[PDB]
RNA sequence: UAAGGAACUCGGCAAAAUGACCCCGUAACUUCGGGAGAAGGGGUGCUCUUAGAGCCGCAGUGAA
RNA sequence: UUGGCACCUCGAUGUCGGCUCAUCGCAUCCUGGGGCUGUAGUCGGUCCCAAGGGUUGGGCUGUUCGCCCAUUAAAGCGGUACGCGAGCUGGGUUCAGAACGUCGUGAGACAGUUCGGUCCCUAUCCGUCGUGGGCGUAGGAAAUUUGAGAGGAGCUGUCCUUAGUACGAGAGGACCGGGAUGGACAUACCUCUGGUGUACCAGUUGUCGUGCCAACGGCAUAGCUGGGUAGCUAUGUGUGGACGGGAUAAGUGCUGAAAGCAUCUAAGCAUGAAGCCCCCCUCAAGAUGAGAUUUCCCAACGUUAUAAGAUCCCUCAAAGAUGAUGAGGUUAAUAGGUUCGAGGUGGAAGCAUGGUGACAUGUGGAGCUGACGAAUACUAAUCGAUCGAAGACUUAAU
């Protein structure tokens, strides 16, 4: 009952900060494509953590330029190179969809 | 799980029916379907009366009747307490199975199967 | 929608030849007549 | 060249090398034993006969497929292996490069070996012309009474009669489905495991035959 | 997830505000397009002064899509608007400068001009 | 109900949207009554003090 | 097609267009093969073979038709009651109202127009799609199978390279090969992204209850709102069809006479299409021609009881309208319960503390948790009953 958590174990990571919905996350994301390999950072809040195991994601969002972005990755996934918990968000649920519709002081989460 | 030939809540309504039925008289008969529905509702009561807190107690009140039980002689309690007294007392060292069903046949009317539930 | 025949007896009692019931499951009852399989007496 | 059968467990992901994601189907493929050589002289086409899954032996009074019946207790035997739940026969295989009686490891399989699942589809019971046949709908509005329907079965006079094939309401699901070119991801000699890459016909537990593939 | 008449802000300074699809290029009883892909479509609301009025029938690259789209290594990325910037026939976009941030995925397109003058690639 | 938003269709048919109360604001035209609820905006929960100060939620005519 | 004829139907053969669903022809729109060219190349023109597959989304109009916008390899022409209303619609057309123009003294009418205007039917037979029971298949049975035969599939773009080469003043720009990658379509599947998720978690309004507080229950679309497991799912994730062999079409030949020559043909010998038969996928021995392999079982006197093997009955789900199929039936994990997990929700109640209070913090990633996983006989799969062979004859090899 337990093969899939067997042969998927070697997949998991193990050096990832623990964070829920809500926190500020910097995450440093591998580019490999075009000449050289070099590292993007993407900052923004926790809007969704889902799945188990090797299939769980987790989404971040941010504003760039006026337009909201939200990234969406595997948690486990090796382009990741290293997550930062900038700031700890006080939320009330998991999911902060509501967040899509807000823009500028009223999208705010307050830190703890 | 059964829908019972009714929408939930009046599905919902008859379960809790049924169950405080059964908390009360102990051996009721009812339909095949009915009866295999509520073994689940009445054994997750018996396990919130085991396990005997506040908390367990409210969320039995969630589920019982408001029903008061005449005992040996004038003397008046609730469903409620008589889950949490006699009918947890009982199983105390029971670990689940608390019920059984005894098949009856078709009746009369609809031949629809009778059976016997009744605490064991 | 509507039998543009009649249908023969023939036709009609090769069509019931399914139609039927079959002998209930049922066992002798070793201590307390006939009972139908895993089912209590209920009367004895 | 190659073939095993197993149980579809179910479906995860691993990371490639490149950090690109492989949906993967996991197969238990423990217990395969060669039951059987079939040959030209005797019955006519070379195959072997591989059994899966071990069952019980057999017992008076034995109510369920659980336990061997005489028959299969005696056709195992004779291979000197337990009775099996699964029997199937791979004609693509060498019949020299088998002994009856051996296993069937996974490790006859190795990562990047291209291979063709076959199983039976998940069932769906009866369904109506629009889910088993993908057709259209008609309008749900402009007073249509015409929503799921399968429409016009046949023209008229010419030809009065509805031709065979017909696309009509039925039974859906349930049929052998061979999925081609799909690769081993990984091969994992405990737990008896084969990764396959991408997804596979059948409900969970259900019964897969992997194939070198023919093409 | 752009089909025929869906409606994009233009992300560029030709003078196009707003757009309506006319058709997604690319092969007969193709129905939708995503980022990096070429539509047909015509100017519903234009800036004065631009050099691309309203009416105009012009062609544009997808940069911006709510969908978004789903990368190799099962990574994702959506964005709140649907956009998309005016084109010459040799892809080069048809204004000067290219407001709001871009996917990625234009540089697999050879959209180069489009890439190097956005304020963000992502 | 994703993305789209009349591409449906003879026709937006049907559905969706609007909707209560209080306060701003309101065009052509006009028989000077009207048009007009034009349009378009804002507010609303709970606690305390005498209009402010706070508290909670995604959301306060929180349903109809 | 417009007609001509008036042979079936006036004790009724529903008319146009669209929608749904197709099916057939080839006089071929695309793609494949080829001859001629006033064929340099890139493109064309014309003719021959070829029906395998493919062959579009809008504006206007009831429209068919047609014009237009934007695509596409292409947007072929036809038959099937101008295919298809006991499958749909009902905009148009042969209905009662009304109006205009016009005609008529008039009632009224139309090489006309305009607004409005009931689409009934529970499928008996054949036909079709699925799914069972009987018997047969020279003993009975369990499983694995061959494949006579049948169905499915069959499309194609762009880019790179060859090569800026051949061709060509130039402009321009290849055939043949090599590689990459899409559109449409088909199919499987839920890891991912999402949808749903009416016995999952939370917030919240009105009102009525559980005597009151607190905590809860009922009703209001599941009252509403934010999320969401399994399952089912597409817009999501995989995979498939550009192959290879054989025989051919139009062609192209070689050898070669009749007919000293010449000649693809008359005898022979080749070569040559997305087309044919196979190669790929699925079904398939009621294939009454009923096939094959392995294993199991073996009775006496039509009867009675049996063997292998099954069923009845019962617990069920990966299966399912019901049958059927599959997992199990105590020598037992089949379901329920119980205990522990995954996932979901997001911080229970009670109590303490702070605050006038609304509330906040702590106890504490808490409490709760359908369908998912494991363990555990606590509950239910009791007892029992029913069906079920004994291998015919004739001739040949041994
Ligand atoms: C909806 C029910 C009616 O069906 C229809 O109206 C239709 C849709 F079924 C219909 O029109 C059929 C199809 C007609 O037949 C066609 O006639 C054409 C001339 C020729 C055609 N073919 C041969 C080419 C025939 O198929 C005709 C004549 O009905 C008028 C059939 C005859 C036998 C007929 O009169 C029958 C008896 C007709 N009728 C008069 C309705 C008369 C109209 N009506 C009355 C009502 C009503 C009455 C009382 C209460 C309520 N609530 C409603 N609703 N509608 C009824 O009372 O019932 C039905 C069956
Ligand atoms: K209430
Ligand atoms: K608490
Ligand atoms: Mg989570
Ligand atoms: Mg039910
Ligand atoms: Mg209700
Ligand atoms: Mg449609
Ligand atoms: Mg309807
Ligand atoms: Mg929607
Ligand atoms: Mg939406
Ligand atoms: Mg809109
Ligand atoms: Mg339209
Ligand atoms: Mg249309
Ligand atoms: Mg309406
Ligand atoms: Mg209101
Ligand atoms: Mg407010
Ligand atoms: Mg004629
Ligand atoms: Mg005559
Ligand atoms: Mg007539
Ligand atoms: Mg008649
Ligand atoms: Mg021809
Ligand atoms: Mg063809
Ligand atoms: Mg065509
Ligand atoms: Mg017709
Ligand atoms: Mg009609
Ligand atoms: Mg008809
Ligand atoms: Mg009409
Ligand atoms: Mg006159
Ligand atoms: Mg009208
Ligand atoms: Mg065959
Ligand atoms: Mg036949
Ligand atoms: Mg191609
Ligand atoms: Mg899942
Ligand atoms: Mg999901
Ligand atoms: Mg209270
Ligand atoms: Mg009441
Ligand atoms: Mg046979
Ligand atoms: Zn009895």
């Amino acid at each position: 009952h337990k093969l899939i958590e067997a042969v998927t174990k070697s997949q998991l990571r193990t050096d990832l900060p623990s964070f829920r919905p809500g926190d500020t996350l910097r995450v440093h994301v591998r580019i490999i494509e075009g000449t050289r390999e070099r590292i993007q950072v993407f900052e923004g809040v926790v809007i969704k953590r889902r799945g188990g195991g090797v299939s769980e994601t987790f989404t971040v969002r941010k504003i760039s330029s006026g337009v909201g972005v939200e990234r969406t990755f595997p948690l486990h996934t090796p382009k990741i190179e290293k997550i930062e918990v900038k700031r700890r968000g006080k939320v009330r649920r998991a999911k902060l969809y509501y967040l899509r519709s807000l823009r500028g002081k009223a999208a705010r989460i307050q830190e703890i | 799980y059964r829908k019972l030939g009714r929408t939930s809540d009046q599905r919902k309504a008859m379960l809790r029916d049924l169950a405080t039925s059964l908390i009360i008289s102990e051996r009721i008969e009812t339909t095949e379907a009915r009866a295999k529905e509520v073994r689940s509702v009445v054994e997750k009561l018996i396990t919130l009366g085991k396990k005997g807190d506040l908390a367990s107690r409210r969320n039995a009140a969630k589920t019982l009747r408001n029903v008061e039980i005449l005992n040996e002689d004038e003397t008046t309690q609730t469903a409620l307490q008589k889950l949490f007294g006699e009918i947890a007392e009982r199983y105390t060292e029971r670990q689940g199975g608390y019920t059984r069903i005894l098949k009856q046949g078709p009746r009369r009317g609809d031949g629809a199967e009778s059976v016997i539930i009744e605490l064991v | 929608a509507v039998p543009k025949r009649r249908t023969s007896k023939t036709r009609k009692n090769k069509r019931r030849t399914h139609f039927k019931i079959s002998v209930p499951g049922m066992t002798e009852c070793p201590n307390c007549e006939y009972k139908l399989s895993h089912r209590v007496c209920k009367n004895c | 060249t190659k073939g095993i059968l197993g149980r579809k467990i179910g479906m995860t992901q691993v990371f490639g090398e490149n950090g690109e994601l492989i949906p993967v189907t996991v197969v238990e493929a423990k217990e395969n034993v060669v039951l059987q050589k079939k040959t030209v002289e005797v019955d006519g086409y070379n195959a072997i006969q591989v059994g899966f899954e071990d069952k019980k032996a057999y017992k008076k009074d034995a109510k369920s497929n659980k336990y061997a019946n005489k028959p299969a207790e005696g056709h195992a035997k004779k291979a000197d292996a337990a009775p099996k739940r699964f029997i199937r026969e791979f004609r693509n295989v060498d019949v020299d490069a088998y002994e009856v009686g051996q296993e069937v490891s996974v490790d006859t399989f190795v990562a990047g070996d291209v291979i063709d699942v076959t199983g039976v589809s998940k069932g769906k019971g009866f369904q109506g012309a629009i889910k088993r046949h993908g057709q259209s709908r008609g309008p749900m509005s402009h007073g249509s009474h015409f929503h799921r329907a399968p429409g016009s079965v046949g023209m008229a006079s010419d030809a009065s009669r509805v031709f065979k094939g017909q696309k009509m309401p039925g039974r859906m699901g349930g049929n052998t489905v061979t999925v081609q070119n799909l690769e081993v991801v990984q091969v994992d000699t405990e737990n008896k495991v084969i990764l396959v890459k991408g997804n596979v016909p059948g409900p969970k537990k259900g019964l897969v035959e992997i194939r070198t593939s023919i093409k | 997830m752009i089909q025929q008449e869906t409606r994009l802000k233009v992300a560029d300074n030709s003078g196009a505000r707003e757009v309506l699809t006319i058709k997604v290029l690319g092969g007969s009883g193709r129905k939708t397009a995503n980022i990096g892909d070429v539509i047909v479509c015509t100017v519903k609301n234009a800036t004065p002064g631009g050099v691309v009025k309203k009416g105009d029938v012009v062609k544009a690259v997808i940069v911006r899509t709510k969908s978004g789209v789903r990368r190799n290594d099962g990574s994702y990325i959506k964005f709140d608007e649907n956009a998309c910037v005016i084109i010459r026939d040799d892809k080069g976009p048809r204004g000067t400068r290219i407001f709001g941030p871009v996917a990625r995925e234009l540089r697999e397109g050879n959209f180069m001009k489009i890439v190097s003058l956005a304020p963000e690639v992502l």
